[PDB]
């Protein structure tokens, strides 16, 4: 019984373990999730810097 | 007869190490159980909470 427990559990890890590769596969495929294979592009240096330019138009004058 | 001097009470760490490892051998056979007495082959009839488990 021992023995019928360790094989349940590691047939149970091997089942997991090839669901995980096929949803690693499947993300990656895509790049959909924000998880892994996700390159994170921001703009919150260009909304920055618009911000500044809309702020310098009230700063120009004389 | 054996002949053992005073270093021979140096080997009582080998022995702790053999407790240490009999009790961690007894754990994981305690801890692995939830198929005791539920395998189709050595299994149990109705009632099997009140006698005892097999080991």
């Amino acid at each position: 019984e021992k023995s019928l427990h360790y094989l349940y559990e590691e047939n149970e890890k091997a089942q997991i373990r090839l669901l995980e590769d096929e949803v690693r596969r499947k993300m990656s495929e895509r790049n959909d999730y924000q998880a892994y294979y996700y390159r994170p592009s921001v703009a919150k240096y260009h909304r920055i810097s618009k911000e500044a330019a809309d702020e310098l138009e009230a700063l120009r004058g004389d | 007869v054996l002949g053992l001097d005073k270093r021979a009470l140096w080997g009582a760490l080998p022995l702790l190490g053999f407790a240490i490892g009999h009790f961690l051998d007894k754990k994981e056979t305690e801890r692995m159980t939830m198929f005791r007495d539920k395998s189709a082959l050595y299994g149990r009839p109705a009632g099997s909470e009140g006698k005892a488990p097999s080991w």
